[PDB]
C-alpha cells in the first residue's frame, strides 16, 4: 500500500487547556518514525519534533517543553499542554523513507489550529 | 546560527522554466544533505528534492523527476533547483532545507513563490 | 510490515 498520513480534524481550543493532535500511518507503515512541524501565518515551516513508534521523541530548538508526544499503534500525537496565543498555527506531519531505489516524503494534510 | 535564503522565483509560463538559488550561511554547507520542498496554494506541503552533501545522489519524487534538478555549488554555499517544462501544477512557495540527525526537514528558508500563469 | 529507512544527515 501507499505511504499516506491521515491527520485528526482542525479544531479551536481555549487558553490554558491542552491539545491532542493526531497523525495516522498508513497500517503497513505504522512503526515508522514521522516529523511534526507547525508554521504559522505567513511563516516557514517549523520543525517540532520526530516521535518514533514507542512514543519517544526529541524536539527541536526553540520549541517549550509544553509540547509533547506519544504514540499509540499508526497513530502518532502532538500534545500541547496549556497553550498560548502563539501556538495558533497548522500543524502538519511528515514521514521519510530513504529507500534506496527511490525516496519516499510524505506530508499529511495539515491540522488548523485556532485558539 | 543556521541560516537559508531562496530567490528566483516569479511569474513564468507553462512550458517555461526557471532556476531558483538558496544561500547557505551559519554552518559547513559541504557536509549537509540538502532538500527543496514546495507549498502548493492550498497550503500542502511536498518534498521534490534531494541532494547529497558532495552533490553525488539526488532523489525526486514522479511529480518533477524529469523536470526538475537539484545541484549544489560547495564553494559557493549554494544550493540550486532548475526548473523545466513548468506546469501549471508547480505554482507554489518554494523553500530550500537542510537536516539535522535523522529529520530531513530541520531548518527551512523563508521561501520564494514562482507563479505559473495561463 | 516495512522497516523503516533513515541516513544521518550531516557526514
Amino acid at each position: 500500500m501507499q505511504l499516506v498520513l491521515t491527520q485528526s480534524s482542525s479544531a479551536s481550543f481555549s487558553l490554558g487547556a491542552s491539545a491532542k493532535l493526531t497523525c495516522t500511518l498508513s497500517s503497513q507503515h505504522s512503526t515508522y518514525t514521522i516529523e511534526w512541524y507547525q508554521q504559522q501565518p505567513l511563516k516557514p515551516p517549523k520543525y517540532v519534533m520526530e516521535l518514533k513508534k514507542d512514543g519517544s521523541h526529541s524536539t527541536g530548538d526553540g520549541i517549550p517543553d509544553r509540547f509533547s508526544g506519544s504514540s499509540s499503534g499508526a497513530d502518532r500525537y502532538l500534545s500541547i499542554s496549556n497553550i498560548q496565543p502563539e501556538d495558533e498555527a497548522i500543524y502538519i506531519c511528515g514521514v521519510g523513507d530513504t529507500i534506496k531505489e527511490q525516496f519516499v516524503y510524505v506530508f499529511g494534510g495539515g491540522t488548523k489550529v485556532t485558539v | 546560527q543556521v541560516q537559508l535564503q531562496e530567490s528566483g522565483g516569479g511569474l513564468v509560463q507553462p512550458g517555461g522554466s526557471l532556476k531558483l538559488s538558496c544561500a547557505a550561511s551559519g554552518f559547513t554547507f559541504r557536509d549537509y544533505y540538502m532538500y527543496w520542498v514546495r507549498q502548493t496554494p492550498e497550503k500542502r506541503l511536498e518534498w521534490v528534492a534531494f541532494i547529497s552533501n558532495g552533490g553525488g545522489s539526488t532523489y525526486y519524487p514522479d511529480t518533477v523527476k524529469g523536470r526538475f534538478t537539484i545541484s549544489r555549488d560547495n564553494a559557493k554555499n549554494t544550493l540550486y533547483l532548475q526548473m523545466s517544462r513548468l506546469k501549471s501544477e508547480d505554482t507554489a512557495m518554494y523553500y530550500c532545507a537542510r537536516g539535522r540527525g535523522y529529520v530531513w526537514f530541520a531548518y527551512w528558508g523563508q521561501g520564494t513563490t514562482v507563479t505559473v500563469s495561463s | 510490515q516495512q522497516q523503516q529507512q533513515q541516513q544521518q544527515q550531516q557526514g
